[PDB]
């Protein structure tokens, strides 16, 4: 497995399979199986009329040509598409259960303040009412937050539990921070202030969003809320816990002005401790007031999602896509890495090919590392777009 | 195409007194507005129409440039596509009119005025003529 800075182009990217917009991906990749969503869009990837939500499992195969393929096996559409947000998925003892939210009032993201508390859980048999089931979930604990909901694609089990990403929503009226910890120490022109009110999407917000897991109990049902440590505290954002070669690992998609990736190991998961790398390297597309490697606090909600993979932990390597671009949402790479170096990358697209919500979630096939990708990828000219699908073979020797 | 970057400044002979700044993207190109460092005082927004012919801001308008870095290039990039960091849902469509001002009056005192500004009395608003 390759352990050398090199620009050999050992990464070899196999793509895996009207005026519409396939959004909101979803996947999530647990030791055989899969889940997925997206949701299917008239027109505009944005505003256009939401025609159908799916939600599917299934299986992650390889044949005789030993790369992986996707095999969906069971499907689920939920009856109206406009209400269904932010699913996430952790899979256990032959299911993927899969945590959305319900909402009357559009992405609550946006309209936080009008949105009913309101949740739902769909499990979905990979092997197939073993088949399907819906909960509506009923009691859910979250200590003072007024409310939470998931808010990442994947997370993980620990014998009878499962744990989702999810976010919490304290009014700042409530919201306790010192802002002699905002570390502007070496940047000019940052203020004190900058970190709270970019905690949330208005500096004014009524409420700002902390990030954490949301709890569930198998051997119980009520979903608790667990916050993430203060620690290099960010707005909440998409995230994903993930387990790797034993132990799992975090990563927080960077939303506001710490630009640089937010991923790491998880020291204990309630409560939420993350030792967060130094990594120099990886960061995201912003726009003008919190772009690419910015480190400088900055009243901003910006970015894109854009995970990746620990590797292999003992050197701390990890992979996954990136979109090389300052302020625009295009070029996406795949990049191995380290915290400070990227050992060697691949293109996946041109250089001025669109790209989005990227995502990363890898295993052996046969006794050797792969990693799928999703992407949101798509070429000014092309008709319906839509995610992509990329396994990722990792090269043994650091020859081509 | 990577179009010419559009300097938001007072002293820019591209808006013009009655129409702006007009400009005709294509789908697939990218373009730069940059306020320059010294100083000028700018929040920039993306409006509606009647909100560029009235040169008015409401509360809800968050700010595509905040132009307050003296000694700073600030600078804005759009790719015409459906894909933005723009977590607002806002994106770019053929055949379509997107209008770009500002109500700022320049000066630091007059930033955030949300009514009338360098849109209403010099004509700095920019029209994209998408497609």
């Amino acid at each position: 497995i390759c352990l050398q800075k090199t620009t050999s182009t050992i990464l070899k990217p196999r793509l895996i399979s009207e005026g519409v917009c396939i959004t909101d991906p979803l996947l999530a990749v647990d030791n055989g199986f899969f889940a997925y969503s997206h949701l299917e869009k008239i027109g505009s990837c944005t505003r256009g009329i939401a025609k159908q939500r799916i939600i599917g499992v299934g299986e992650v195969l390889d044949r005789g040509d030993k790369v992986p393929s996707m095999f969906m096996t069971n499907v689920w559409t939920p009856p109206n598409p406009s209400t269904i947000h932010h699913c996430s998925s952790t899979y256990h003892e032959d299911f993927y259960y899969t945590l959305c939210a319900v909402s009357h009032v559009g992405d609550p993201i946006l309209n936080s303040t009008s949105w009913t508390e309101s949740l739902s859980l769909i499990r979905l048999a990979v092997r197939p009412d073993y088949n399907q089931k819906y909960i509506a979930i009923t009691k859910v604990e979250r200590g003072k937050y007024d409310k939470v909901m998931p808010y990442g694609p994947s997370g993980i089990k620990q014998g009878d539990t499962l744990y989702f990403p999810a976010v919490g929503f304290l009014p700042r009226t409530e919201f306790q921070y010192n802002d002699s910890n905002c570390p502007i120490i070496h940047c000019k022109y940052s203020k004190a202030e900058n970190c709270r009110l970019s905690m949330g999407v208005n500096s004014k917000s009524h409420y700002i969003l902390r990030s954490g897991l949301l709890k569930y109990n198998l051997s119980l049902i009520i979903l608790q809320f667990i916050e993430i440590a203060d620690n290099r505290l960010t707005i909440g954002s998409p995230s994903k816990i993930y387990n790797s070669l034993g132990q799992p690992v975090f990563y927080q998609a960077s939303y506001s002005w710490d630009t640089m990736i937010k991923l790491g190991d998880v020291d204990t998961v309630d409560p939420l401790r993350v030792q967060w790398r130094n990594n120099s390297v990886i960061s995201r597309p912003g726009q003008s007031q919190c772009p690419r490697f910015n480190v400088c606090p900055e009243v901003c909600w910006e970015g894109t999602y854009n995970d990746a993979f620990l590797i292999d932990r003992l050197n701390w390597v990890s992979a996954g896509v990136y979109l090389n671009s300052n302020q625009t949402a295009e070029n996406p790479v795949f990049a191995v890495f380290k915290d400070n170096e990227i050992l060697y990358q691949v293109p996946l697209a041109e250089d001025d090919t669109n790209a989005q919500k990227t995502i990363t979630d890898c295993f052996l096939l046969e006794n050797v590392i792969w990693c799928i990708s999703l992407v949101e990828i798509y070429d000014t000219g092309d008709s319906v777009i839509r995610p992509k699908l990329f396994a990722v073979k990792i090269p043994a020797q650091c020859s081509e | 195409i990577v179009l010419e970057p559009i300097y938001w400044n007072s002293s820019n002979s591209k808006f013009l007194p009655g129409q702006g700044l007009v400009l005709y993207p294509q789908i697939g190109d990218k373009l730069d507005i940059i306020c320059p460092k010294v100083y000028e005082y700018y929040k920039v927004y993306m409006v509606d129409k009647d909100q560029a012919d009235r040169c008015t801001i409401k509360k809800e308008n968050t700010p595509l440039l905040n132009c307050a870095k003296p000694d700073q290039d600030i600078k804005f990039t759009i790719k015409f596509q459906e894909f933005s960091p723009n977590l607002w849902g806002l994106e770019f469509q053929k055949n379509k009119d997107y209008y770009i001002i500002s109500t700022s009056n320049g000066s630091l005192e007059g930033l955030d005025n949300q009514e009338g500004g360098v849109c209403q009395t010099r004509a700095m608003k920019i029209l994209m003529k998408v497609g």
